[PDB]
């Protein structure tokens, strides 16, 4: 059951870098780790409920490869021309 | 059990907190991967041995790599440019972060589960027909999610 | 039979691209889309599921919508870059996935795959549009993490990853927040509302337009499969509604005025919910995409990029039906009889009074009368005198479309007993 | 004196009308655009959430 | 299968090569002139610039890797279907085969596309 909490604080991990941050690829580091947490409690509740979670994880695996590599991709596109890839650089859309 | 497990647990929570607090990117990034070395560790721990193997292959092997090939292509280790710190953003952001866990803490609190169950090790060999079978339509998904991935990165670079 | 059509069609074209110039690729799109709302309703009350992939009235419905907005933000888009096509298609098919399962995993791979076209379809690479794709992608990996582990927790509640289990106290409830979370962002429900504005003011207007009829269609049709407590469904419908009506008596632009408009719109949405009936809901989403597409529609006529209010003026002199159809649209989603808007929020008013939640729906009440100053704000405007504006007054493509658009929104809201008897299988 | 007092009275009614308008914008400027306001405001509102469905 | 003590041994093995590694780096530092210089300490090329001040390096890694991820995905898919394979007969042939074929239209599609850019 360590596991599972582990989990959750990894999580929490994760939020509190994309919360604290300033840089666009530490957030999605952080998500990242908010990921493998989600990953670890699915493994271990595929322990528990028959090993369904494993073939969860790995579909979960390819999502964030996904994800990771259009990511990257804006990333690289917004941030090619501009200067620091700092996430309060882009003030334009205002309420 | 518990002797090595707290040794797992302390260090992935530990490589969590570095991963989140550390400013050297490539340091985050290598905390991350030491991350994913215990992670993998752990779920051999768990008779999950092909997805401890994948997830240093994938995920370590891979996916910080390219965002390792990006912070190299790109500098960025120093990050603290262009502040617009909102210093006090940064007691309060823990602040959410234990909430976050707290009612996770909750649920999950006073929980105890039937962790008896014989998975024989994760092993890809009786994956095989779990995956190609009552997964193949979500693999096929997966699939295509991926090609329309490649497509919008190559779409979303293409300088012409 | 349909989701085949689909995947043939976008795997071809994405290698046809390469001997079929852009124009080409986009009557190919076009076709395929028409195809598969034709196989569509040709298998109207034939409910077919073969994996967790499984067909009811809410797949086909819902799908339909989104194969709507698909044509007609194809329509406009002419860009000679077959991509710009061939990710249209993808997002279609995700949204398909997302209405077509209750499997909790395939539920999130079909959002990434309706999801990450989008992105990249923002692009015309104009400084906002960068701002809104970086706002967007963060938000959304952000909001898939908190349902990924939603997801985690409901296997955790339960054996398998399908809604419906019988379900535990605390860890069922907490599972159910964390995919109500991911699931309101998508649907742009308070208070995940900030990316909306935000993205819709950033991204192309004809995008905003396929992004706001699509994409909530889509997420509703993935909420109403679950079954969200009623304390966590008011609390959605209060911060929704009030946020949206307030804020947009505040903006100065109509894009974002339209995207918290949408957020409260969403919030409306959310009443029938309380009974998940997928009759009130398919309804209220038949009406409000069809309003909608139009309303953006004419905008992309106006500006791309930019449209302020001052703009929308004149428009009747400029161009009459156009003024007429925006009209109906700012009345359609006023919801006032006798427009349609009026039977779509009567009935998700009736599915929330049904459940008995009574301060909430009053509240949403007040919120939809305050609305009222700003829908006649602009859709009074269309008399005024023209100001200073560009103006492209479409092809017949454009016109026919906003014309049906309209013509099917009065018709269905003078006689809604037409179709209404058929939202359930499907007589 | 009756005369200038429905005129009050409509003047009232228009404060109101300006309290809807300024909420409005009280709200609205809630979004100012720094990615990590909507990052904390996003994850403050989905923990209120969370809170609420006990 | 293999039973779990293996690993243990793993970790035994990581323990010695990682043991023996930094007995190697102990020996390397301790045994050495030590006179430290400006310019020894400077890292190349006649005074500054080996590259000197340069536009950040080509996309093109960034692409390697992207695509190094996605099919490397693609083979953590492939293996599972490769350890039972008889058992999943011709289902799981066209399964694994539909699949390869939909990740070889993204290759041939980035390939027509092409990265030399």
């Amino acid at each position: 059951m360590s596991y599972l909490l582990t989990s959750a604080l990894l999580f929490a991990l994760g939020v509190y870098g994309v919360l604290t941050r300033r840089t666009a690829i530490l957030v999605f580091l952080s998500i990242e780790l908010m990921l493998n947490a989600a990953n670890l409690s699915l493994v271990g509740f595929a322990r528990a409920y028959g090993l369904d979670g494993q073939v969860a994880a790995l579909m979960v695996i390819a999502v964030a490869a996904a994800e990771v590599a259009v990511g990257l991709g804006l990333i690289v596109a917004i941030f090619r021309h501009r200067e620091s890839t700092a996430v309060d650089d882009l003030s334009e859309l205002r309420g | 059990m518990s002797l090595l497990e707290g040794l797992a647990l302390f260090l992935l929570l530990l490589s969590g907190v570095l991963v989140v607090t550390l400013r050297n990117a490539i340091h985050a990034a290598l905390a991350l991967i030491l991350n994913f070395l215990v992670l993998a560790g752990v779920y051999v721990a768990l008779d999950a041995r092909f997805l401890g193997f994948i997830q240093v292959i994938v995920y370590a092997g891979a996916i910080v790599v390219l965002f390792l090939f990006v912070i190299m292509l790109l500098f960025a280790a120093q990050g603290e440019i262009g502040f617009d710190p909102l210093v006090r953003s940064r007691p309060l952001a823990a602040l959410l972060a234990l909430g976050v866990a707290g009612i996770l803490a909750a649920g999950l609190w006073g929980l105890d589960l039937a962790f008896t169950q014989d998975l024989k090790g994760g092993l890809p060999q009786a994956l095989g027909p779990l995956l190609y079978g009552d997964w193949l339509f979500v693999l096929l998904a997966v699939g295509f999610l991926l090609m329309a991935a490649t497509v919008v990165a190559v779409a979303l670079v293409e300088p012409g | 039979m349909t989701l085949a059509i689909l995947a043939v069609f976008s795997v071809a074209l994405t290698l046809l691209g390469f001997v079929l110039p852009p124009q080409g690729v986009k009557r190919a799109t076009l076709l395929g889309l028409a195809l598969a709302l034709a196989s569509l309703l040709l298998t109207w009350g034939k409910p077919f599921a073969f994996g967790p992939y499984a067909v009811d009235g809410v797949s086909q419905v819902f799908t339909l919508l989104a194969l709507l907005g698909a044509l007609w933000t194809v329509g406009l888009v002419r860009s000679g870059r077959f991509e710009f096509y061939l990710l249209v298609l993808y997002a279609a098919l995700g949204m398909h996935l997302l209405a077509s399962t209750r499997h909790l995993l395939l539920m999130l791979v079909a959002l990434e795959a309706l999801s990450l076209p989008l992105y990249a379809l923002a692009t015309w690479r104009r400084g906002q549009g960068l701002e809104a794709a970086l706002k967007y992608f963060l938000l959304g990996a952000l909001a898939a993490a908190f349902f990924l582990y939603g997801a985690a927790l409901f296997y955790g509640a339960t054996g398998s990853l399908v809604l419906g289990a019988p379900g535990e106290g605390p860890l069922y409830a907490l599972a159910l927040g964390l995919l109500l979370v991911g699931l309101g962002f998508k649907a742009a429900l308070a208070p995940f509302h900030f990316w909306t504005p935000d993205v819709y003011q950033g991204s192309p207007t004809p995008v905003v337009l396929f992004m706001a009829t699509s994409v909530k269609a889509a997420a509703f049709a993935a909420l109403l499969r679950v079954a969200a407590p009623p304390e966590a469904l008011a609390l959605l419908v209060a911060l929704s509604v009030v946020v949206g009506n307030l804020a947009a008596l505040a903006q100065k632009e109509a894009k974002r005025l339209l995207a918290y408009s949408s957020i409260a719109h969403a919030g409306y949405m959310a009443l029938a919910l309380y009974t998940g009936n997928a009759q009130a809901l398919g309804f209220y989403l038949l009406t409000y995409v069809l309003a909608t597409g139009l309303a953006f529609a004419v905008l992309s006529q106006i500006s791309p990029d930019r449209v302020p209010l001052e703009a929308l003026r004149g428009l009747y002199r400029k161009d009459p039906l156009l003024g007429l159809a925006f009209l109906v649209a700012m009345l359609s989603l006023l919801g006032l009889p006798p427009l349609a808007g009026f039977w779509g929020k009567y009935l998700a008013f009736a599915e929330a009074a049904r459940a008995g939640a009574w301060g909430v729906l009053v509240l949403a009440l007040v919120t939809s009368a305050v609305s009222a100053y700003y829908y006649l704000g602009l859709g009074l405007a269309v008399f005024a005198r023209p100001e200073e504006t560009p103006f492209r007054p479409g092809p017949p493509w454009a016109r026919a479309a906003v014309v049906a658009a309209g013509v099917l929104l009065l018709a269905l809201g003078l006689l809604p007993g037409l179709v209404l008897p058929a939202l359930a299988a499907g007589g | 004196a009756l005369f200038y007092g429905d005129r009050g009275l409509l003047s009232g009614y228009f404060g109101l009308g300006g309290a809807a308008r300024s909420l409005g914008q009280g709200l609205a400027r809630l979004q100012t655009g720094y990615l990590r306001v909507y990052a904390l405001l996003f994850v403050l509102g989905a923990l209120l959430l969370l809170g609420v469905m006990r | 299968m293999a039973p779990i003590q293996e690993y243990v041994g793993t970790l035994i093995y990581v323990g010695v090569a990682l043991f023996i590694g930094v007995a190697a780096l102990l020996v390397g530092a301790l045994l050495g002139p030590k006179k430290p210089g400006r310019a020894k300490l400077m890292p190349y090329e006649s005074g500054n610039d080996p590259a000197g001040e340069v536009k950040r390096f080509p996309v093109h890694f960034y692409v390697v890797a992207m695509l190094f991820i996605l099919f490397d995905v693609e083979v953590a898919f492939l293996w599972p279907y490769a350890v039972s394979a008889g058992g999943l007969g011709l289902y799981g042939f066209l399964g694994v085969l539909a699949f390869t074929l939909l990740l070889f239209v993204g290759f041939l599609y980035e390939w027509w596309k092409g990265v030399m850019r």
